[PDB]
């Protein structure tokens, strides 16, 4: 029917015949998806060593240059760069690009719109299909939490440098710096957030324990019990009543959802809150607003300060302090 | 841009321009020093701004004639030496000595060979004692060590602070492979400058002209051989 | 100077145009988009089945 | 590196192009309701 | 002092300094053991022993 | 040569990822 | 001659390159080649005879 | 059914899969152009040309 | 579309399997003192 | 004095031993354990999958 | 290591030749 150029265009772009579909969000998520998964594979192959830290000393990521896949990494951008705008027509050369973090910049700059547009990209075919639209919802959980550490936390800290870097053992360092400086596990946020993947895993196993301790009897003992459901079917292929009835014996009746709706709103509600709230932990300490700190805070009738668990943990944050960044510190106080 | 020139623009003119990592260009003026008042000058606003960075390597090709190759530059507009003071002495017979005492006198720089080779060297006019005529004088001045004595190697071994041994290696560390890495030495080199005058205003008390210096390259605190650095440029100062 | 730049980062430039081949760059893609766009307009509401009046648009 | 520059320019305008005139296509009513 | 007895009281004989995937004998790790270097005794500049 | 080895492994994962959604069995209700 | 044999080593290098700078890793196992190629063919020689049964039926 | 040896003779009379058949065996071929290319870069020394 | 006519099933007896096992491993037999060098 | 000369002093041999009375540890590459690795397995699990297939029938 | 290579591969070869015999696949007539 369609017969101008662009309402040809909108229907194949909207279309929900394609294999993947595309949408309007995919217009913006495809080509800033692959471009940086195409630096990505490159530079995690071939990079050059980056000088992170600003104090020309390079640190070296790339297969190619000695790492393995668990201590390859993507490095960050040098701290020289800081937050400034680094794409490679602003680098003289692209040695130069390679050498202060460049990729490291386009993969994050590409990946953030990619993931926004990945959201909304749900957010379409739920429309396009007729459903109800907050998966894109519970998908902005994860998205906050890659928005936090690719670029809010470099963003009050005031370099990429302080991002994590994309890589495995690179997050280890991500994670152990953060503690030092901001004691994160003494956060209510990291709190909230362990709760969410402790909770999740919980709950993800006992729903799914719960539905297969429940299987109504559709097969035999030498074919797989999947073989009882056929993708399609118009009835139940467990019985939700005898589930809640042995997890109601399980703590107590009333303890337990009857409703499958309400249970799957709880399945989905606990680990997108505490998600939520980890996601904003890492973006409140971006502006050093730090967790807990009890240092020194039990003292005895004479002012004689008593120790707790709390200053054993202070002397384990002791020592990462006065070793992340050896050489880049020239003054006590690390503000930066 | 001139002096005068350069004093008429804000900061934010200036910052991400690139200009700020520029020596001042004596324009008019003329080319005799003669035009100097022979005496003890006080040396202001000395700048040193590199054209080229070349890099002598030893030729595989036989023959022994270690070229200085082309570079690329790898850390930005962070490489012109100012705000350079000292003295300087003018002749009658136009005998020239000119000698730095503080300022930037240095700079980080790294450069990239070809094949890939990140060669890192202090670029300084450290004790810069220069004598000689106008067309060109010369002198010594020193390079010090890259890495102060205070740098920790990825391994935690430094000079003046950290182990001096490979702790990661409980039992074949302090082995003869390792004796070397594990001692490590921040002494200084030296590097020679000779330095030439094109311009000098004196109604306003500022010469410019070329140099070239060639210094040693960085030492990895005595793990590596340095290799040789000619820096050329221009430079600029203000008697006064 | 040793090298070459655009010098451009860190300048508060508008849109990032340092010259004005990137204005005509972004001029000239966005009319041509917004050239096919415009002349499709009426085909595009022509399958509502509606009229864009004043009373057009998802409405609840 | 301008080339280039202008390359990127002309690829990000033309795709936040297609957005922005994609959503105003009469999106609302591309859904499978009535 | 027997060898043998001064050799467990070697620190790399102990299986509780080894890793999982530092594979292979306890001697492609620290070396075979040819001789023990005799008890050694740290001295003070004014003889007080350490 | 670990360099080999670490890429393979890092292609052949990629080469199994393109395989499951598009060379998939298609869902056939009933 | 072992002046001059020495003389090169000290000298511009040898030949043969490496990945990088340096990425000669002698330490490396080696025999993780064996342990990592004989953990994916044998393996997935298993799975692909009982697809190929499957899908065959 | 076919003997092992026979297998490819299924594409004998199927022009267009004839073709996706030969387009696999350009893909490899290609493909392995430059992953030799690249194998030897990763070992090739410029260093000495002469010797 | 319309599935394609030109569809076979190979076919490898016992036999057949033998003969294949024997041959891979009495020319790795043969080659290996040669590969090793 | 020191100990560079204590290894060079245990001229009894100290070492896990070689296959051979007469020691058996000599210059081949490792590639030829991988080389003939994959030449049979890989064309042992290819003859597998065509007989597992036709024995099902 | 060749000497355990060379062990696993001849009687790999007598490994096949007993299951070629006794886990044969019979002869029936018709
Ligand atoms: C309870 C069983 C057992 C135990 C306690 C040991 C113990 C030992 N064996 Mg041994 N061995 C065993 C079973 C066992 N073996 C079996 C079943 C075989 C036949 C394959 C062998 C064949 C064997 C050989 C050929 C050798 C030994 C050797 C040794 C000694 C060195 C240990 C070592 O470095 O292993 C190291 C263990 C690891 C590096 C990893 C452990 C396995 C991980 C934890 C499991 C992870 C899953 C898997 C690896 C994932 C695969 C990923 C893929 C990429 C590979 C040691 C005392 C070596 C020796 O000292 O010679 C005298 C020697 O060369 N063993
Ligand atoms: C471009 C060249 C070419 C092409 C397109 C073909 C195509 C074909 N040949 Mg053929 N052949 C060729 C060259 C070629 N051949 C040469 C040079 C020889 C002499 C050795 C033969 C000898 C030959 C015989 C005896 C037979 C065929 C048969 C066939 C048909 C079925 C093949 C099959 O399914 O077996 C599939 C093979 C396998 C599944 C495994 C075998 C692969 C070999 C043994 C090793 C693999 C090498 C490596 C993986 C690939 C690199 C090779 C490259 C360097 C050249 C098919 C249409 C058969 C036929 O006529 O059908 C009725 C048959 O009986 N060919
Ligand atoms: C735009 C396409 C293109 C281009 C520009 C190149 C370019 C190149 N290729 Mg490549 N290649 C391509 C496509 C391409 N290739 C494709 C599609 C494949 C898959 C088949 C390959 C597979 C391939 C391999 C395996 C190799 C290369 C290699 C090379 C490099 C050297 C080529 C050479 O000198 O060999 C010379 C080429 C020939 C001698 C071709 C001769 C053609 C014969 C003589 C024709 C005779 C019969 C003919 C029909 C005559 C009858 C008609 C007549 C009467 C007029 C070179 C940079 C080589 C390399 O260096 O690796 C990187 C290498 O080995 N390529
Ligand atoms: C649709 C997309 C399809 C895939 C597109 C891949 C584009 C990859 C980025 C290209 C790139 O980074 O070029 C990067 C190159 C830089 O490559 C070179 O770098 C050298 C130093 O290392 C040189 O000094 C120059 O900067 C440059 O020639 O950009 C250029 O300067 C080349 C000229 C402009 C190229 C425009 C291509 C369009
Ligand atoms: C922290 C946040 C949530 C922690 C878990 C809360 C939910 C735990 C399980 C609750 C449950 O299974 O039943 C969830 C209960 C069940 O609620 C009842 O469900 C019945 C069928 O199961 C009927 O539908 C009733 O109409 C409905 O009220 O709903 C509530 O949460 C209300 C609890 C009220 C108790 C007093 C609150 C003060
Ligand atoms: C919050 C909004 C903050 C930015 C507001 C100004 C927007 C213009 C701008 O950023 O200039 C553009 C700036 C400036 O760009 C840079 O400017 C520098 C000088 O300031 C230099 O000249 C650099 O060379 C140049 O790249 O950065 C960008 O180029 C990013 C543009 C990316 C566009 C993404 C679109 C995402 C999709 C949107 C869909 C529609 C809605
Ligand atoms: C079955 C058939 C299919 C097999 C497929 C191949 C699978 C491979 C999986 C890995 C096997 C190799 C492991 C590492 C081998 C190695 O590092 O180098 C090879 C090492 C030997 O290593 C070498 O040894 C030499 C002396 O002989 C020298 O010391 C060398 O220096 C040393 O490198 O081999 C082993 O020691 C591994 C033997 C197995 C040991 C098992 C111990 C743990 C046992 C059980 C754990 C149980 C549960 C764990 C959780 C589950
Ligand atoms: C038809 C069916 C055929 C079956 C073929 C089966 C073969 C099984 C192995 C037979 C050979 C045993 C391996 C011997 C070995 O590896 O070295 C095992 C030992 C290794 O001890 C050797 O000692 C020598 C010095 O004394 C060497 O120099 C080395 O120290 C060491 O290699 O060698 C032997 O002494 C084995 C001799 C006794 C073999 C009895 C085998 C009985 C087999 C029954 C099946
Ligand atoms: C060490 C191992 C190597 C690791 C390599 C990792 C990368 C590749 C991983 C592949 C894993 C998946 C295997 C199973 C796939 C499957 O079942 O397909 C499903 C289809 C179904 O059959 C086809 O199906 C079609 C439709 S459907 O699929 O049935 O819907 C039908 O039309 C047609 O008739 C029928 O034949 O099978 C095929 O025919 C696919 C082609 C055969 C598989 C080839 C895989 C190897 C490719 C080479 C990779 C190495 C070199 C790459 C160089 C670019
Ligand atoms: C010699 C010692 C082992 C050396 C191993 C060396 C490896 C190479 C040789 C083995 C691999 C090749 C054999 C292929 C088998 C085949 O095609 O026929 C399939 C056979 C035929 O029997 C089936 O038996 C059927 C009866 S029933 O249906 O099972 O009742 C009947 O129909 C008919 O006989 C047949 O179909 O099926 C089997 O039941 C055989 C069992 C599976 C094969 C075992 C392989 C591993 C052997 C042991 C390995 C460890 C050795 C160390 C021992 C301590
Ligand atoms: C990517 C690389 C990996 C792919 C490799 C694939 C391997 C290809 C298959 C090759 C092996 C299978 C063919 C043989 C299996 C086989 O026999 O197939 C059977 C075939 C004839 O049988 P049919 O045609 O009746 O049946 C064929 C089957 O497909 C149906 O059952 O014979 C041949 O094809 C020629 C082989 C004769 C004998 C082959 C080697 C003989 C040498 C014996 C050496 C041992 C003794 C030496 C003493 C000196
Ligand atoms: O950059 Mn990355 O880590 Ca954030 O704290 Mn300050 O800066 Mn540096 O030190 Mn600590
Ligand atoms: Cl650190």
């Amino acid at each position: 029917e369609s017969t101008s150029l662009w309402a040809r265009f909108c229907e194949w772009v909207t279309s929900t015949e394609n294999r993947l579909y595309i949408g309007w969000f995919g217009v913006l998520m495809i080509p800033t998806l692959l471009t940086a998964t195409s630096v990505f594979i490159i530079a995690f192959i071939a990079a050059p060593p980056v000088d992170i830290d600003g104090i020309r000393e390079p640190v070296s990521g790339s297969l190619l240059y000695g790492n393995n896949i668990i201590t390859g990494a993507i490095i960050p951008t040098s701290n020289a760069i800081g937050l400034h705008f680094y794409p490679i027509w602003e680098a003289a050369s692209l040695d130069e690009w390679l050498y202060n973090g460049g990729p490291y910049q386009l993969i994050v700059c590409h990946f953030f719109l990619g993931v926004c547009s990945y959201m909304g990209r749900e957010w379409e075919l739920s429309f396009r299909l007729g459903m109800r639209p907050w998966i894109a919802v519970a998908y902005s959980a994860p998205v906050a939490a890659a928005t936090a550490v690719f670029i809010i936390y470099p963003l009050g800290q005031g370099s990429f440098s302080d991002g994590m870097p994309l890589g495995i053992s690179g997050t280890f360092n991500f994670m152990i710096v953060f503690q030092a400086e901001h004691n994160i596990l003494m956060h209510p946020f990291h709190m909230l957030g362990v709760a969410g993947v402790f909770g999740g895993s919980l709950f993800s196993a006992m729903h799914g324990s719960l539905v297969t301790s429940s299987l109504i009897r559709e097969t035999t003992e030498n074919e797989s019990a999947n073989e009882g459901y056929k993708f399609g079917q118009e009835e139940e292929t467990y019985n939700i009543v005898a589930a809640h009835g042995y997890f109601g014996r399980l703590i107590f009746q009333y303890a337990s959802f009857n409703n499958s709706r309400s249970l799957h709103f709880f399945l989905a509600a606990w680990p997108v809150v505490g998600i939520w709230f980890t996601a904003l932990g890492i973006s409140t300490m971006a502006f050093n607003l730090n967790g807990f700190n009890f240092n020194q805070s039990v003292v005895d009738s004479q002012g004689r300060v008593i120790n707790t668990w709390a200053d054993i943990i202070n002397r384990a944050n002791l020592g990462m302090e006065v070793m992340h960044e050896r050489n880049a510190h020239n003054f006590p106080l690390d503000l930066a | 841009l001139t002096f005068d020139q350069l004093q008429g623009l804000t900061y934010l003119q200036v910052k991400g321009t690139g200009i700020a990592n520029t020596c001042p260009t004596l324009d008019s003026g003329s080319s005799n020093v003669k035009d100097l008042k022979p005496g003890t000058y006080k040396l202001g606003k000395f700048c040193m701004e590199p054209t080229s960075f070349t890099v002598k390597e030893e030729s595989q090709f036989k023959g022994g004639d270690a070229e200085f190759v082309p570079t690329k530059l790898m850390t930005r507009l962070t490489y012109t030496l100012d705000e350079m003071s000292g003295q300087f002495k003018v002749d009658g017979s136009g005998n020239v000595e000119l000698k730095e005492t503080d300022g930037i006198d240095y700079a980080p720089v790294t450069v990239q060979l070809p094949g890939g080779e990140r060669v890192p060297f202090l670029f300084s006019v450290k004790e810069l004692d220069a004598k000689g005529n106008a067309d060109g004088f010369g002198g010594e001045f020193v390079v010090p060590s890259y890495r102060g004595a205070t740098f920790l190697d990825p391994k935690g071994r430094g000079a003046a602070t950290g182990y001096d041994t490979a702790v990661a290696l409980p039992a074949a560390g302090d082995d003869e492979e390792y004796l070397k890495e594990n001692i490590k030495s921040a002494g200084a080199m030296k590097g020679q400058a000779v330095f030439s005058i094109a311009k000098v205003d004196a109604a306003t008390g500022e010469i410019a002209g070329v140099f070239e210096s060639v210094q040693p390259s960085d030492t990895d605190l005595g793990a590596k051989a340095p290799k040789d650095v000619k820096i050329t440029g221009l430079w600029y100062a203000q008697l006064s | 100077l040793v090298d070459d730049r655009l010098a451009g980062e860190g300048t508060g430039k508008i849109l990032g145009i340092n010259d004005p081949s990137l204005f005509w760059a972004i001029t000239i893609v966005f009319t041509i988009v917004w050239g096919v766009f415009y002349v499709s307009t009426r085909e595009i509401d022509a399958a509502s089945d509606r009229e864009n009046d004043d009373d057009f648009g998802l409405t609840l | 590196m301008l080339t280039l520059k202008i390359f990127v320019y002309t690829v990000v305008t033309f795709f936040v192009s297609l957005f922005i005139f994609g959503f105003l296509s009469n999106d609302p009513g591309r859904n499978p309701g009535q | 002092i027997p060898e043998k007895l001064a050799f467990y009281d070697y620190i790399g004989n102990n299986p509780a300094k080894g890793g999982l995937f530092r594979a292979g004998a306890m001697n492609s790790g620290d070396g075979i053991a040819v001789g023990w270097l005799g008890h050694a005794v740290f001295k003070d500049k004014q003889g007080n022993e350490l | 040569m670990e360099a080999l080895v670490y890429t393979f492994l890092l292609v052949g994962t990629l080469g199994i990822i393109f395989f499951a959604i598009f060379f998939r069995e298609p869902p056939r209700i009933v | 001659x072992x002046x001059x044999x020495x003389x090169x080593x000290x000298x511009x290098x040898x030949x043969x390159x490496x990945x990088x700078x340096x990425x000669x890793x002698m330490e490396v196992n080696i025999l993780g080649v064996i342990a990592t190629a004989l953990f994916i063919i044998i393996p997935t020689s298993f799975l692909l005879i009982l697809y190929v049964k499957t899908a065959s039926q | 059914g076919l003997p092992w040896y026979r297998v490819h003779t299924v594409v004998l009379n199927d022009p267009g899969r004839l073709i996706a058949v030969h387009l696999m065996h350009t893909s490899l071929v290609s493909g392995w152009a430059g992953s030799m290319a690249f194998y030897e870069l990763a070992v090739f020394d410029p260093s000495d040309p002469v010797l | 579309a319309k599935p394609n006519p030109n569809k076979q099933s190979v076919e490898l007896n016992r036999t057949s399997l033998y003969w294949g096992l024997l041959l891979i491993f009495v020319l790795a037999v043969l080659f290996s003192s040669y590969i090793f060098n």
